[PDB]
């Protein structure tokens, strides 16, 4: 029943730091302020946690081991207790963000510590009398139609497979004929993954040829089988839990880069999902708030086959990944205002009726 | 220049088709043969925006009527403006549907739906410049619900950037003239409002008391409401058709009208409505217009607004008028009757204005409205709904033809939710 | 030569361009089918004043305009209306469909595409003139034709063209009437890349000239056409210093000079004082002292903006007719010797004068009356910041639901471009806010 909003503003590059252009993210401490390149006007920003990695020696380091201690183990503390999580991710290309989830052979992201900490915890609290299961699923979301990425296609060229929703009365929504593989160790999960991203979207426009195009969606499912009768062999209480982290695409505004074309097909559907998927969270952080809301799943895709894991007795976060330089500042601002999306306490008004509680 | 396409589905959208083209062709001065007598030369400058030409001058239509069942496509062309439409688009099969759901959306009419794609593309890539489509159906029976349901969805995959508005006689509380009706409509309603632009909907008992109350007739005939939706779809596109002060058009209605894709549904309505002895005693002007139209018994929904709010309003003028007092007027209704509209929207109100009215009146003025109250529409059906599901009634007639019990439930928690969603803007609320 | 160069955008526009050309046609002693009977009479003169028409061979005239709505069903009456045999045929009926009331249609989807054939026409315009330059584009806000279409066009005449002076003689929406619920969003969208490109943007609002012609010229139901000769009336108060002569002339450059201190501000208002009928244009003297102590009077302002909420940064003021300039010398000082009409302290001279020499005509079938002289004003305020607010509280009410904004991405935009627009216009709002305040060493 949170957002748990977090950024993260990486350092320079090499090619940056040799074209040598100006650092312009500062930040207060944890309040972050932003400062045009023409003196004119300066603006501010708050949220629950910020990161900083521009400089070392900076008191606040954020490193991959901070982003893990501090974002992610929660989830899985709360998948253990029985329920569900999700997490997201937004940055447009070159903000950092494979670095983030993913990470690298030697410097590690948070996806590897989520699943090495899930292996190792299970591995401790495992007895003879309990056990623990696990399944996976990856898939994306293309122009609001599904695609599975867990699967190749036939020698035939794009004749790739669109599922479709559906809406069990109980378990909740599902998509249809998909792929639900197992996996124990983390050399499969590599494995999975290898053969997913290299069957996503991509495409190359005015900004990098190498670009993302449609959303993917990083499904485990965990399955506790604490479930022994003291008379003999009977199940009472398995406990199902939903993991899920997505990676959803940048909100290009089709101005500087003209699309003409399918492209813009993608871009405006892209853009619909985030301002749809922001619109749901803040209703989500109002809920948090006691006050009763409606909580609109229905119209978009991504939202309704992840409603059971934003809603109730579940738990969220979102992380932004956005870019310190002033040649990347107008796509800057965009992430940043989209990511204002907690609202906890600003201007609330009071108004209040109780009495009665005698004779 | 702007084109739309007429499909006409079912026994109840077939006479709105006659009856709507009977107005049409009398607003754009044709015969029954396809031939000109008009008086004004504004009379044909856009009347490509439903009609088509020919050799010598015939003016021949864009319809496509996708029934199952031969009945009213016989009881149609042996009539009095039957004689115009292409007979390549009198498309029909066999086997009729039954007022069943299913029998016009998985089984029997899959068997008939490519003909008429094949007539759709024809009748479309034959338009210079395209604004959108048309569909009149019932919600209640077969065919209207589930050929023209499985139409919007392959039409919408297929051109999805253009419009597709329907006009839908969705049923009534009292007298249903179907039993399975909440089965239907519900099932239609999962289809509608995911694949739509904006939907008009309509009801007959609202529709019998205009006749009776206002109009004072004694034997009302369905000739004389086809009638009235034909005056109201025609003055909904007169922005295209005819000259005007501010002009308009579909798409300006589905922007402003639709602030979330869902909540489209809308309540129509249309005035100078008075009865045949009773206009000595009145004064065509534009106040007295905008009481009848904010009035809840000339609105054809089954529903009183006051029992909720409005969200966002569309009042199409015709005539020879003054736009000071429309937006005056629009004012104090918006002022007066405040607690009836809604507070986050500051203008609840837009309007049109065509400078060329009908064909024997002054001035007229149609109205469209998306309100909170449709909602006791939906809340009664799926009320109607459980009461059956719960016990499984009328089940068998549809798993019989390649259905589950899974697909009514996902129907019924759409239709909830949507409840929920109009019932999310209602109370009064203060911050 | 002299030449300005007038753009119509939208129904606004285009409607106001029948109305315009109609005056300027009369003025000139014009015919509909662009020949002169009076130079069949002459046989010379510069009559045909070419600040806004050229000539050709035939004893024809054309106008240096051009007018685009993507919405066929206007301009197709001027195609077939009385003034046919005028314009030039290239009118841009590219209009297959209509912009929806969305700055995204206007500004992207179906912004591009019709834009270089009206550079294309605009450069076969200018090439015919060897002088002045200025593009009078009337155009609108609310709508998304002349949102988005004016803030392309506006943008790239930037580039192409530069350093030459653009105004444009918009339509604000009113407070409280209005024919259009996406309506706002559209006009701060468009005030967010217009406050750079533009160089000084007039405006109206429609409220007001109800009030105003109901409450002097006498008629209670107007049409748009009554509402827009009056606007007619206005422009032609202003370009006669360039067609006619006087004794002082305000060139195009003279306003963006005299009235736009900083370039963040060039948002002014606007006032004709005499507007009475026939009757009223009896039992009454009509000098120039009534007159500029009515310019100044609300109720007459064309804006509904109570100006005393506020201060009067500049004021142009341009006449025609017989005006003797000491009157003016009188009046002027009789509206700083009064203490409701404040001034900045930084604009002790305030006031920027044109005379003319020629009257104004009178339209058949009109509503206004002849006169012995006539008057416009053009005020720059600190009050006008109270209206952008209530748009900018409008907004608000709007943005915090993400209300009727998947209609605009669904035509490319971002979210980001509301907030970008948002945050730009409270910038304006502070500099209304900072220039009132009296300085103090
Ligand atoms: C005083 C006068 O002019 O006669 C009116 C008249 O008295 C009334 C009764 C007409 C009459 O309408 C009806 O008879 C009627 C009765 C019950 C239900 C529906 C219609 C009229 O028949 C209807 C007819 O109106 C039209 O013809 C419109 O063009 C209408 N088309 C047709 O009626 C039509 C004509 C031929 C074939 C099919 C239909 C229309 C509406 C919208 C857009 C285009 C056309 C007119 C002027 C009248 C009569 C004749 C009495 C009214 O018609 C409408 C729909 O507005 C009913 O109230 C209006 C105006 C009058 O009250
Ligand atoms: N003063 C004046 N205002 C007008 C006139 N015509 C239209 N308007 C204003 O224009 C506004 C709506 O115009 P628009 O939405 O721009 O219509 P349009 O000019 O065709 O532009 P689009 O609809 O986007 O294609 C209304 O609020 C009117 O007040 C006119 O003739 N005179
Ligand atoms: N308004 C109106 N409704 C009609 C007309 N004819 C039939 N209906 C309605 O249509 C419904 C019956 O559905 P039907 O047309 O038989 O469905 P179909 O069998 O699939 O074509 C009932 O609710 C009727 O009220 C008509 O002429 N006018
Ligand atoms: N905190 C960090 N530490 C080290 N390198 C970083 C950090 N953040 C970003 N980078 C660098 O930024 C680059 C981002 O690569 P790229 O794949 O373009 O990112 P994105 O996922 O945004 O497309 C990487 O080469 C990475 O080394
Ligand atoms: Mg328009």
């Amino acid at each position: 029943s949170q957002v748990t909003v977090a950024v993260r503003v990486r350092p320079f590059s090499k090619r940056e730091k040799t074209e040598k252009a100006s650092q312009v993210v500062f930040t207060n401490g944890e309040e972050i302020t932003v400062e045009h390149p023409d003196m004119k006007q300066v603006y501010s920003f708050i949220y629950d946690v910020s990161f900083w990695s521009f400089d070392e020696c900076h008191p606040g380091y954020a490193s991959q081991t901070t982003v893990y201690e501090t974002l992610a183990a929660p989830l899985l503390d709360r998948a253990f207790e029985g329920y569900n999580t999700c997490l997201f991710a937004y940055g447009q290309t070159g903000s950092g963000k494979s670095y983030t989830m993913m990470g690298l052979n030697e410097e590690p992201g948070i996806i590897p510590r989520f699943c090495e900490d899930l292996f190792a915890q299970i591995a401790k609290k495992q007895t003879s009398e309990v056990s623990y299961h696990l399944e996976m699923s990856f898939f994306e979301v293309y122009n609001e139609k599904i695609h599975d990425l867990l699967v190749c296609k036939g020698e035939n060229g794009q004749r790739k497979q669109p599922l479709r929703a559906r809406e069990h009365p109980v378990s909740g929504p599902y998509v249809e004929g998909l792929s639900m593989n197992v996996v124990s160790s983390y050399s499969d999960i590599q494995s999975w993954l290898e053969l997913g991203n290299k069957q996503r979207a991509t495409a190359a426009t005015g900004m990098n040829d190498k670009s993302s195009r449609s959303h993917s969606v990083f499904t485990l499912v965990m399955t506790q089988t604490k479930t022994e009768v003291v008379e003999g062999e009977e199940h009472d209480h398995r406990i199902t839990s939903r993991i899920n982290l997505v990676d959803l695409a940048g909100s290009e505004r089709c101005s500087t880069a003209h699309s003409s074309g399918q492209r813009l097909k993608e871009g405006v559907s892209i853009n619909k999902s985030l301002l749809t998927l922001g619109k749901v969270i803040s209703a989500l952080s109002e809920q948090a708030n006691g006050k009763r809301v409606f909580i609109p799943y229905r119209e978009s895709t991504l939202t309704w086959l992840l409603k059971e894991s934003l809603g109730g007795n579940s738990k969220t976060a979102m992380i932004a990944t956005v870019s310190p330089a002033a040649s990347n500042i107008e796509e800057t601002l965009s992430t940043l205002r989209y990511a204002t999306q907690a609202r906890l306490i600003v201007n609330i008004a009071k108004v209040n009726e109780d009495m009665n509680a005698k004779l | 220049m702007r084109e739309i396409v007429h499909i006409q589905a079912g026994q109840c959208g077939n006479q709105i088709g006659a009856k709507f083209w009977e107005v049409i062709s009398d607003e754009h001065g044709i015969d029954p043969t396809g031939s000109y007598h008009g008086d004004s030369d504004l009379q044909l400058e856009r009347i490509n925006v439903y009609y088509n030409e020919a050799t010598g001058n015939k003016y021949v239509p864009r319809a496509i009527l996708v029934d199952l069942e031969p009945g009213t496509m016989d009881s149609v062309r042996s009539g009095p403006f039957g004689q115009i439409f292409r007979p390549d688009n009198f498309v029909f099969g066999q086997s009729g549907a039954g007022n069943n759901w299913a029998k016009g959306h998985y089984t029997e009419g899959a068997e008939l739906v490519d003909s008429v794609l094949d007539v759709v593309r024809k009748e479309s890539e034959s338009c210079d410049c395209l604004q959108g489509f048309q569909l009149t159906h019932s919600l209640g029976g077969g065919t209207g619900s589930g050929m023209g349901t499985l139409l919007i969805s392959k039409i919408r995959e297929e051109y999805p950037d253009r419009i597709m508005n329907t006009f839908s006689v969705m049923p009534s509380p009292k007298v249903s003239d179907t039993v399975v009706e909440p089965y239907n409509a519900t099932l239609s309603v999962h289809q509608l409002v995911e694949n739509t632009d904006e939907t008009y909907c309509i009801d007959n008992e609202a529709l019998y008391d205009i006749c009776f109350r206002t109009l004072k007739l004694t034997t009302p005939t369905y000739g004389d409401l086809n009638h009235l939706v034909s005056a109201t779809m025609s003055g909904v596109t007169t922005c295209l058709r005819f000259p005007g002060q501010l002009n308009a058009d579909l798409r300006k209605l589905a922007v402003n009208m639709v602030p979330f894709p869902r909540l489209h549904f809308f309540m129509p309505g249309f005035a100078p409505l008075t009865s045949r002895g009773s206009q000595q005693y009145r004064a065509l002007t534009v106040p007295e217009l905008t009481q009848q139209m904010f009035d809840s018994k000339n609105m054809m929904a089954a529903c009183d607004p006051r029992h909720g709010r409005y969200l966002t309003v569309a009042a199409i003028f015709r005539g020879r008028m003054s736009m000071k007092e429309v937006d005056e007027q629009m004012l104090n209704v918006q002022n007066k009757n405040s607690s009836y509209f809604v507070e986050w929207i500051p203008n609840n109100v837009k309007t049109a204005v065509c400078d060329i009215p009908p064909r024997g009146l002054k001035m007229s003025a149609t109205f469209i409205g998306n309100s909170t109250a449709i909602q006791e529409l939906f809340k009664r059906i799926s009320e109607q709904f459980t009461a059956m599901f719960r016990r499984k009634a009328f089940l068998h007639w549809y798993t019989g033809e390649g259905m589950d019990e899974m697909e009514f439930t996902e129907a019924e928690s759409n239709m909830n939710d949507l409840v929920s969603e109009y019932q999310q803007y209602q109370d009064a609320t203060a911050d | 030569m002299r030449e300005c160069i007038s753009i119509h955008v939208g129904q606004a526009g285009v409607q106001i361009g029948n109305a315009c050309w109609e005056l300027y046609c009369l003025e000139h002693g014009i015919q509909p089918d662009g020949q002169m009977p009076s130079d069949k009479t002459i046989g010379g003169g510069d009559d045909s004043f070419n600040t806004f028409f050229s000539e050709t061979g035939a004893g024809k005239h054309v106008p240096r305009a051009v007018f685009v709505d993507l919405e066929p069903t206007v301009i197709d009456e001027v195609r077939t209306g009385t003034y046919r045999q005028l314009f030039h045929p290239e009118q841009l009926i590219t209009g297959k469909e209509d912009a929806a009331n969305n700055y995204a249609r206007g500004h992207y989807t179906i912004g591009k595409e019709i834009i270089d054939l009206v550079l294309d026409r605009i450069r076969k315009l200018a090439d015919q003139c060897t002088g002045l330059q200025g593009f009078l584009v009337f155009h609108s806000f609310g709508g998304g034709t002349g949102s988005g279409f004016t803030s392309l066009l506006m943008e790239r005449l930037s580039v192409d063209y530069g350093k030459k002076s653009k105004l444009e003689f918009s339509i604000y929406p009113a407070p409280q009437v209005s024919t259009a619920v996406v309506e706002p969003y559209n006009s701060i969208l468009t005030t967010h890349t217009t406050l750079e490109h533009s160089d000084c943007a007039f405006m109206v609002d429609n409220e007001a000239i109800y009030d105003i012609c109901r409450r002097n010229l006498d008629i209670e139901r107007p049409t748009y056409t009554n509402l827009n000769r009056l606007i007619s009336q206005i422009v032609s108060s202003i370009t006669a210093s360039l067609r006619f002569d006087g004794a002082l002339n305000v060139d195009l450059t003279e306003f963006q000079t005299n009235l736009v201190p900083y370039p963040r501000i060039h948002f002014p208002l606007a006032t004709y004082a005499p507007v009475i009928s026939a009757e009223k244009a009896y039992h009454e003297q009509l000098s120039v002292a009534e007159i500029t102590n009515a310019c100044f009077e609300p109720a007459n302002q064309m804006v509904k903006c109570d100006p005393r909420h506020g201060k009067y940064m500049a004021c142009c003021l341009l006449y025609r007719g017989d005006v003797v300039p000491k009157d003016v010398n009188a009046a002027i000082a009789t509206i700083k010797t009064k203490r409701s009409i404040q001034f900045v302290d930084w604009c002790p001279t305030g006031f920027k004068v044109g005379i003319n020499y020629q009257p104004p005509t009178v339209v058949p079938g009109g509503d206004l009356a002849k006169v012995q002289r006539a008057v416009c004003m053009l005020s720059n305020t600190t009050a006008i910041a109270e209206a952008w607010a209530r748009l900018d509280h409008k907004f608000d009410l709007m943005y915090a639901k993400r209300a009727f904004v998947h209609w605009y991405v669904g035509e490319g935009m971002e979210e980001g471009e509301f907030s970008e627009a948002r945050e730009d216009m409270a910038a304006l709002e502070k500099d209304y806010e900072e220039v009132g305040v009296d300085s103090v060493e």
